[PDB]
DNA sequence: GCATCCGTGAGTCGAGGGAAGCACAATTTAACACTTTTGTCAAG
DNA sequence: CTTGACAAAAGTGTTAAATTGTGCTATACTGGGAGCCGTCACGGATGC
């Protein structure tokens, strides 16, 4: 029921690498990769569609490019002579200690993860982000420099346990290089605390920071760096108010303002029709209130066949006399 | 169209990716700095759509005539941003995961389809354990594996790769086994270590090679970083390497020809395994599988032996088949997918059908349950597989919103943080698929996305539950969105926050009529705002709506002329009163707004007592309806003034109260004199001329000659009652002196009091003889009498007519009430003088009992009892001598005239205050010994008062943990009965119950009379289904049952004429989905045969819940009530005979035994030794009848008698306990309930059908299928009758919206979704839902269709 | 167990700082206490 | 809330209480028109400060939002008309 | 039979409550100028 | 009424800074940690 639990059984029934059997997968990996290419370039196939072809025949039947390519390349790789096959067999063999490397040191990630937690990331979800950076490890590892693999495999973990933080730890998320700036900023500011013996200004941060650093930068800072609060935290010890709860839509038009919008139209179409039939249909083009965009007035000299300075002569017209109905009626000053 | 029905069913993964408009690819949200949503985020706008009206992401199409078309700069759709709320989007999962709503509601569906356990299920879906899907020849402990079959990690490791095993050796020492030879278990590798297993044992890394040249045996060692690149004896000429090393200063090579000999290996590994030497190119490669037939080598020379995984060396030139078998086992969601698209329903269905038939009930209970889900899947055309998801559907963005707060704070639900994750961990696991990850990492990922799909949809339902980072509060997820009291159904849908709503503190306003109610102006302003505008603009207040909205936005800005424009706008409106709690109907009454001056609430002080309303600090709610049909209803029906009578019992609600009573009683109260009392007389002139002598006073009770009268009544004769009145005025006699006066020509000898109360019904229902036949006038009027004469006054003349007289009684109660002069002090409270004597008798008998106590001759617990007995008998003594004194000495003592007038107060606690407190309980529930012998007005004492509060404590203990308990009955009784209507006049039924007279007494044997109320609350109002005839009346069929009836009825009982009345009712109605008119019988509200369309059963559930918290005041309360409807089984249930016969007891100091014996039979039945038998030797006990005191089970009693037996005993021990606290509710409501407790059937022979036996289904569908199989001559289904509780029969209703909304949601939805059913929207609850007409009322269809029309209006149409 | 301080009258601070709950990190719940931890205990006479 | 100007919760128990009264028209208003109902209320308001009588109100959005969260759980919630013929709620605004 | 797991427990209101750094590339965005529409003033 | 002048705003094009995404780091390091009872009580349903 614990699935941390099932996961530490799991690793645990991999015995750990001594350093003789820890060499022999590291140079079959190596020899496996270098295989590859020895096919890829004898047989001209994409060295990653060859590496899949042997990735997949040593996974099995078990995974789910389909299965019929994978035979066709497979009996073409078979069909070469044995000089040329026994690079298909080291591919094989280095293939299948690639997978029994990675599964031997899954007790590395954890050791390196469980100091991760509680920075916005599940245990669980840092072991599976640590288990990328510890495949990449196996790829870059290279067993001719004498170090031991947890030397240079712990670069790639933390890499990896890290990164994963930076980019899945925040519902908004933010980018690497300012993440790595806030903990920074974080940490000046932490320092400073004790150091002053009180809660630091964003004066003394933003000079602590160094240079480009200044109050306004530093409180921009902080505000970026607000997570969002939750719709369903409650408030008061009865369970039953939450913050949706005092959240208005803003929207959404109110029925008060979706009244005054139907008035408005109505009022202005009563004006408009003390209007020309043909000065009220350019101002409502011009103002789109016909297809809801503006149209200019070559657009509506276009529609109805008469040069520009014909239709601003109509709108200066139309939107005077406008002007002297409402100013002689006063219908229309209010919805201002 | 319409919308007529509503279906739920599974959603397929082609339907969910049809709902999407586009695969949510990444968990981000919006973007931290623009605040713009992410592309392909979980508030992408190509998805979802626009966030603001008409316009692209992009900024170029921000026009409407564009409505319809996708930008090509962005992919927005330029539409409304409404949709927002409405498109979906969906996650493509890379591995299929379960829903958890099919995997861990009990029974699983899943589990069920496939015959897989709980546990079984579980181990599966979370990578646990896996499941055989092709076992392709594997054998597992030499027993072949079975398809369907569960393998743990190590069972599959080992039939999929084979054994094998390293020994480490211990450093320096040499194996004593060579490289490539075979083993045996048990066998010796090296000196210290022996093998476990038979295999081929190879060396892993040899540190020593001894090379033997020809000429030498020189000896090479082996690093931790060199490898040996030779085999072992193999032949090397100079030059040849020997070992490889990363530097060639160290690399080996041979000095001329040799032999190559390995030693010192490392350690050994033992695999089960073939070695094939090859000397050509082999034709297999490493992780290849093969089988006996393969070619392996040498272009068929080599060929393999056995099944496994071949891996070729390149070192030995040799071919190792690993001993395994190709076995297909899978683990998740994924293996159970393919199992559920597997199934075949209908070969599964058959297969179930012939084991229905198996001898065993545990099989046949088995296979019906599993036929079920089977049939649910056949019928509703949903697929088993459905219930694994392959894409999540993603919630509209607006639904889960990311919301910026005022204060630039982003406010976020957790369903975002919930898809996330899924996103998070679906994305990470395509990564780690892509990169051919090993199978633990795989693993693990696809148990969390597994986990993460549980979490999203159901979070906490499985392991612990899902908490955001930082705090520990849950998230909230899909399930417990829509479930629980908080959730979307009990929260959003059948109860909502309102417009047009107001609050305000109540205070009494007594100068009020019946139908008015005091609505403070600032209330009425912004109650009324829209109707006020209007109103505004129409007179020279304000030009436009717009201006007059400025105009009330500021308080100084309001001139004086909105106010007379607002008394104009609710002129004739009504509004709507609410106080919580809403325990029944009447919780809502319409009053007339009446606009007064001040910020507090006018209530009438009638309708207090509804409201439960008093004004130490009460608050309402108004309301406003808004259309002609909303004003029109509570103008009419939900107006205070036309709703006088209880629903409940038909008794009067709105009648005279605690100062109505006080002030009526005072003055129809005579006065009664001591003076001369008892004195005789020769002629009046003697009498008279006494009482001028100051011998006899006014009222002393003399004879005058023979007959007794007294002075007041000869001295005083009045020609009537104006100059009766006149003489009152003026100071000659008092309301409360009884004189002679003639009044409607009868020469009558009462008080002027009387008399003026006679005159005040007169003038309130103008007509003085009608009004004389009403009043009860030879008594003082208490709140029963009162009572009587509002009835009394409805039926005679209506509710328009007594509503004026309700307000005439109020006006002179409280007129009167004020100048009489009832007032409290210290000395009203009187102590007797018989306490100190009691007091002293108690003492003298107490020292008695201890005296006789420590001479031994009684226990302990018998002079606890006995002390106790003293104390509670002392106790009712002075309760007699509390209330004697009153009675004698100060008839019109304050305390006396409330409590006997039933203002306010009762003999109890008038008795706490003038004569002793009494005995008190401990917390334990025992009782002190000592009482507490001090009133109220003489003081407790510092113990006694710390004594007196553990009772305190515990009453008010009692009334916080009973609302809960009463309030949650009352729920559960209205979603059993909220679909019950009076649809029809008549069903046509010919059956009845026959309403018993007679009450079966145990204690006397013989059957006595049952009391009138008792009587009246199961006939009162009732159809009569046979006519009777009794004292020379004629009672027609058919006739409605009124008061005068039942007391005509009860009169000829007393007489022996009739023992039970053959009445209609809703046990026996036979109208579906509610009753009919005649079976119900009378509105109690109105006193007249009830309204089709009526919603009896939500008034019917408000009846039984409403004085649920005043009912705890065998189990017995508010818990026997509450067991009584949930068909609960009693702890002390009583024993019944299942068979009729003579009963014989054969009682022995070892046990005790009943037995019945018939003419056949002859039962035993072994009670216990403390068994209270109430049946003795020689008598003729009836099936179902009890034999030991206490609760009979009902299931028990409806299989040994009958479903009329336990329906008549459902209802009558329910009423025991409201009867039992004085709460009067009429029969109808216990029954209406009851009938839907009986409502279900179970099958015992399916007969011609396709039912199953055993199968739960309504009575009214076995029934109506039936009398169909007979039609076509078929066998028809044998049912049997079935009993349920509320909870139950309601969450196994036919309408599925109805039985989420109410519990157990996810329990109603997954059933509902799978079985795909329609819900017709029959009830109540479920209109509710939909913001529908509820099919009640106005909205019945009966009423709803009907037209109106004028004489010329339709003359003109006929003509046509 | 933190509570915004009950101020209308100094009787009301005086009473809300001598008040002693049952409730609270550690303590009962408001609708998972029975009858017995709310009843009057002998021993409360002089302390509560 | 007062503080926040808001209206009084029409809970389930005072929807019983119209239910019984048989007031179908007036707690369908407090269900849609007075509630919920954007296009309803938008409507009745209209309709009031223009003299006339509040139009006939339609589905409550509350019952929109339970219909996609039922969705988001793979269940299929569909309305059907007297024929079973499904019933758009959503206008048009949700169908591809 | 009993262990064992699951769902249930009144209403309204109220207020208060609100622990890595670097390099390097790749993409996005402010900044800028030139030309093109649109708008405007004149004229006849 | 249209022609042309005339220019302000708006619209493409380049393009530098600013911002964002991605890879890498080699002694050796290889199975977590908070919870922790007034455990809530009780009825129902399933199971073995
Ligand atoms: C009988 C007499 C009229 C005789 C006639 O018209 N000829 C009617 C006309 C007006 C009536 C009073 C008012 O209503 C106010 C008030 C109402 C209360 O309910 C009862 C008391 C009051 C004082 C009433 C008493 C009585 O009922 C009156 C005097
Ligand atoms: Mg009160
Ligand atoms: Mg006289
Ligand atoms: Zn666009
Ligand atoms: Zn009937």
């Amino acid at each position: 029921s614990d699935p941390v639990r099932q996961y530490l059984h799991e690793i645990g029934q991999v015995p750990l690498l001594t350093l003789e059997e820890e060499v022999e997968l590291a140079r079959k990996v190596e020899e496996g990769m270098e295989a590859i290419k020895k096919l890829s370039e004898i047989t001209g196939l994409d060295p990653d569609l060859i590496r899949e072809v042997v990735r997949a025949k040593i996974l099995g039947s078990a995974r789910v490019l389909d299965p019929k390519t994978v035979e066709e390349i497979d009996q073409k790789l078979k069909s070469l002579p044995k000089e040329h096959k026994r690079y298909l067999h080291i591919a094989r063999e280095g293939e299948a200690a690639r997978q029994h490397l990675i599964e031997a040191n899954l007790r590395l990630v954890v050791s390196i993860a469980k100091k991760y937690t509680g920075r916005g990331l599940s245990f669980l979800d840092l072991i599976q982000e640590g288990n990328q950076g510890l495949i990449r490890a196996v790829e870059k590892f290279e067993y001719k420099r004498r170090f031991k693999f947890s030397t240079y495999a712990t670069w790639w973990i933390r890499q990896a346990i890290n990164r994963a933080i930076a980019d899945q730890a925040r519902t908004i998320r933010i980018p690497v290089h300012m993440v790595e700036t806030i903990n920074k900023l974080s940490r000046t500011a932490r320092q400073l605390q004790q150091e002053l013996g009180r809660e630091p200004t964003y004066e003394e941060i933003a000079e602590a920071m160094g240079p480009g650093w200044d109050a306004k930068r530093v409180e921009e800072t902080l505000k970026i760096a607000q997570e969002p609060v939750s719709l369903e935290t409650p408030i008061g010890d009865e369970k039953d108010s939450f913050y949706g709860d005092f959240i208005p839509d803003e929207h959404l038009p109110s029925p008060v303002d979706a009244a005054t919008q139907s008035l408005l139209s109505e009022e202005l179409e009563k004006a408009l029709s003390k209007l020309s039939e043909r000065e009220a249909m350019v101002l409502k083009l011009r103002k789109g209130l016909i297809d809801g965009r503006e149209h200019t007035l070559e657009e509506v000299g276009a529609f109805f066949g008469v040069t520009r300075e014909r239709i601003r002569q109509i709108e200066n017209k139309a939107l005077r006399k406008l002007k002297y109905h409402e100013s002689r009626t006063r219908k229309l000053r209010d919805f201002l | 169209k319409e919308v007529r029905k509503v279906r739920i069913a599974l959603a397929s993964p082609e339907k969910i990716r049809s709902w999407s408009y586009g695969e949510v690819e990444k968990p981000e949200t919006i973007n931290y700095r623009t605040l713009k949503p992410e592309r392909d985020g979980l508030f992408d706008e190509r998805i979802f759509g626009p966030i603001k009206d008409y316009e692209c992401a992009c900024g170029k199409y921000k026009r409407q005539r564009f409505e319809g078309k996708v930008c090509e700069r962005c992919g927005v759709e330029v539409t409304k941003s409404i949709v927002r709320r409405y498109r979906m989007g969906h996650i493509e999962l890379a591995t299929p995961a379960a829903h958890i709503w099919f995997v861990k509601d009990v029974p699983s569906k899943i589990g069920t389809l496939l015959d897989l356990s709980a546990t079984e299920l579980e181990q599966v879906l979370y990578f646990s354990k896996y499941i055989v899907l092709d076992p392709k020849g594997a054998i597992l402990n030499g027993v072949p594996v079975e398809k369907r079959q569960l393998l743990t990690d190590e069972e599959y490791r080992e039939l999929r790769y084979g054994k094998q095993e390293t020994y480490p050796l211990p450093p320096g020492v040499d194996a004593l086994v060579k490289d490539g030879e075979e083993v045996v278990k048990g066998q010796e590798l090296a000196p210290g270590v022996v093998s476990r297993l038979d295999g081929v044992a190879l060396y892993r890394f040899p540190r020593r090679v001894r090379v033997e040249y020809v000429k030498e045996p020189k000896d090479y060692r082996v690093q931790p970083h060199m490898n040996v690149v030779v085999p072992e004896g193999a032949r090397v000429e100079a030059g040849d390497k020997i070992v490889a090393a990363i530097d060639p200063e160290e690399e080996v090579i041979a000095e001329a020809e040799g032999v190559v000999h390995l030693h010192e290996p490392a350690s050994i590994l033992v695999v089960k395994a073939r070695v094939y030497p090859f000397e050509d190119d082999v034709e297999v490669s490493t992780g290849d599988r093969v089988a006996p037939g393969d070619v392996l080598a040498d272009g068929g020379k080599v060929k393999s032996d056995v099944y496994g995984r071949v891996e070729v060396d390149l070192v030995r030139n040799v071919v190792r088949v690993v001993e395994s078998y190709d076995i297909d086992a899978r683990m998740g969601a994924e293996a159970i997918q393919q199992l559920l698209k597997e199934l075949d329903l209908e070969a599964l269905e058959k297969e179930l059908l012939e084991e229905m038939k198996h001898p065993s009930r545990a099989r046949r209970a088995k296979a019906r349950k599993r036929l079920e889900v089977v049939r649910a899947f056949l019928d509703s055309g949903n697929r088993p597989e459905w219930m694994i998801l392959e894409a999540v559907p993603v919630l509209p963005p607006d639904l889960r919103p990311m919301v910026q707060v005022d204060g630039g704070r982003f406010a976020t639900s957790d369903l975002n943080d919930l898809y996330r994750r899924l996103i998070n961990r679906n994305n990470r696991l395509k990564k780690l698929l892509a990169q051919g990850a090993p199978e633990i990492i795989i693993r693990n990922e696809k148990r969390m996305l597994q986990e993460a799909v549980d979490a999203l949809l159901d979070n906490g339902r499985r392991g612990a539950p899902v908490t955001n980072p930082g705090s520990d509060r849950p998230l909230r997820s899909l399930t417990d969105i829509l479930s629980g009291k908080q959730g979307r159904f009990r929260q959003n849908l059948l109860g909502k926050r309102v417009d047009y709503s107001g609050r305000s503190v109540i205070v009494v306003g007594p100068q009020l009529k019946l139908h008015q109610c005091g609505l403070p102006k600032r209330m009425a302003l912004e109650l009324f705002k829209p109707f006020l505008l209007k109103k505004m603009e129409e007179k020279g207040i304000a030009p436009n709506v717009k201006a007059a909205r400025r105009m009330l936005e500021r308080q100084r800005d309001i001139k004086d002329e909105v106010w007379d424009a607002l008394e104009e706008v609710i002129h004739g409106k009504v509004v709507l009163l609410n106080r919580a709690p809403t325990l029944h109907r009447l919780g809502i009454q319409a009053f007339q707004p009446v606009l007064v001056e001040g910020q507090s609430i006018q209530l009438h002080p009638l309708v207090c007592e509804a409201f439960n309303a008093d004004f130490d600090g009460d608050q309402m709610a108004v309301h406003v309806p808004l259309s002609s049909f909303a004003q029109a209803e509570a103008r009419i029906q939900m107006l205070s003034a036309h709703n006088l009578l209880s629903p409940a019992s038909g008794e009067p609600l709105a009648k005279p109260s605690r100062d109505i009573i006080l002030g009526l009683y005072y003055i129809t109260q005579v006065r009664k004199e001591k003076k001369g009392a008892g004195l005789e007389f020769a002629t009046p002139e003697e009498a008279l001329a006494a009482h001028e002598r100051g011998e006899v006073a006014l009222n002393a009770p003399i004879k005058v000659a023979g007959r007794e009268t007294s002075v007041g009544r000869l001295k005083y004769v009045f020609a009537n009652p104006d100059e009766a009145l006149l003489a009152v005025a003026h100071g000659i006699v008092d309301l409360q002196d009884v004189v002679t006066v003639r009044y409607m020509g009868k020469r009558l000898e009462t008080s002027p009091g009387r008399i003026l109360f006679a005159r005040i019904v007169a003038e309130a229902v103008e007509d003085e003889k009608v009004a004389w036949e009403l009043i009860q006038l030879d008594v003082p009027q208490e709140k029963n009498s009162l009572k009587d004469l509002v009835y009394q006054a409805f039926l005679r003349l209506g509710m328009e007519k007594t509503a004026r007289l309700l307000d005439a009684l109020k006006y002179y109660g409280f007129t009167f009430s004020t100048t009489s002069g009832i007032t409290i002090g210290i000395d009203d409270a009187v102590i007797p003088e018989e306490k100190k004597q009691y007091l002293e008798e108690a003492d003298r008998k107490l020292l008695q009992i201890e005296q006789a106590y420590e001479m031994g001759f009684l226990t302990d617990r018998e002079r606890y009892d006995q002390i106790l007995q003293l104390w509670t008998e002392t106790t009712e003594k002075v309760t007699q001598a509390v209330f004697k004194n009153f009675e004698e000495n100060y008839p019109f003592n304050p305390l006396y005239v409330m409590a006997q007038s039933g203002a306010r107060g009762n003999p109890q606690q008038i008795r706490q205050l003038c004569g002793l407190r009494g005995l008190m309980q401990k917390p334990s529930g025992e009782t002190f010994e000592v009482p507490v012998r001090s009133s109220f007005r003489e003081g407790l004492t510092v113990l006694e008062y710390f004594i007196s509060s553990h009772g305190a404590r515990k009453g008010g203990a009692d009334t916080a943990l009973r609302t809960a308990d009463s309030g949650y009955l009352t729920r559960k009784l209205v979603d059993v009965t909220h679909e019950i209507v009076v649809r029809e006049a008549d069903c046509g039924t010919t059956n009845y119950i026959s309403v018993p007279l007679f009450q079966p007494d145990e204690v006397t044997r013989s059957l006595r009379l049952r009391k009138r109320a008792d009587i009246e609350a199961g006939l009162y109002g009732r159809v009569l289904a046979r006519e009777v005839e009794v004292l020379g009346v004629r009672l027609e069929e058919g006739r409605y049952l009124s008061m005068d009836d039942v007391h005509l009825l009860i009169k000829a009982a007393e007489a022996g004429e009739i023992q039970e009345v053959p009445v209609r009712s809703p046990l026996t109605c036979q109208t579906r989905y509610g009753v009919c008119q005649k079976c119900y019988g009378y509105d109690l509200s109105m006193a007249r045969p009830v309204s089709i369309g009526e919603a009896v059963g939500i008034v019917a559930a408000q009846s039984i819940g409403e004085p649920g918290t005043q009912l705890t005041m065998i189990t017995q309360g508010l818990p026997r009530v509450i067991e009584l409807f949930e068909a609960r089984r009693p702890k002390a249930k009583a024993v019944i005979s299942e068979i009729d016969g003579v009963v014989r007891i054969e009682e022995t100091e070892e046990k005790l035994s009943v037995f019945v014996e018939s003419e056949g039979f002859s039962k035993e039945y072994k009670l216990p030794k403390e068994a209270r038998l109430l049946v003795k030797d020689g008598d003729y006990v009836e099936a179902g009848q009890p034999l030991t005191r206490g609760a009979i089970d009902p299931h028990q009693l409806l299989e040994a008698k009958g479903p009329e037996a336990v329906e008549r005993y459902l209802v009558e021990e329910i009423q025991k306990v409201y009867r039992a606290q004085g709460v009067k509710l009429h029969d109808k409501h216990i029954e209406i309930v009851v009938r839907q407790m009986m409502k279900y059937v179970e099958v015992t022979d399916p007969g011609d059908s396709r039912l199953l036996e055993g199968q739960v289904l309504e009575k009214w569908d076995v029934e109506a299928l039936n009398e169909r199989l007979i039609a076509e001559g078929k066998t028809p289904v044998a049912w049997k009758p079935l009993l349920m509780g509320v909870t139950k029969s309601a969450l196994s209703t036919k309408s599925w919206l109805s039985a989420a909304s109410f519990q157990n949601t996810t329990h109603v939805l997954t059933e509902a979704a799978i079985a795909g059913k329609k819900d017709e929207l029959i009830g109540l609850k479920e209109n509710v839902i939909l913001g529908r007409l509820i099919p009640a009322g106005t909205g019945s269809d009966f009423v709803r269709f009907t037209q109106v029309v004028d004489q010329k209006t339709l003359k003109a149409i006929e003509e046509a | 167990l933190s509570q915004f301080k009950d101020e209308t009258n100094p009787l009301s601070s005086l009473r809300h700082k001598r008040r002693i709950s049952a409730l609270g990190p550690g303590g009962l719940t408001r609708e998972r206490a029975g009858f017995d931890v709310r009843d009057v205990h002998r021993t409360h006479y002089g302390r509560i | 809330g007062k503080a926040q100007f808001g209206g009084q919760r029409f809970g389930e128990m005072e929807v019983w209480a119209l239910e019984a009264y048989g007031a179908a028209h007036t707690l369908q208003e407090m269900l849609t028109l007075k509630s919920d109902d954007i296009e309803g209320r938008n409507a009745a308001y209209e309709a009031i400060i223009k003299g006339e009588d509040v139009p006939e109100p339609s589905v409550p959005e509350s019952f929109r939002v339970l219909v996609k969260e039922l969705q988001a759980l793979a269940l299929d919630v569909q309305t059907l008309d007297e024929k079973d013929n499904p019933v758009d709620i959503f206008e048009g605004l949700a169908s591809k």
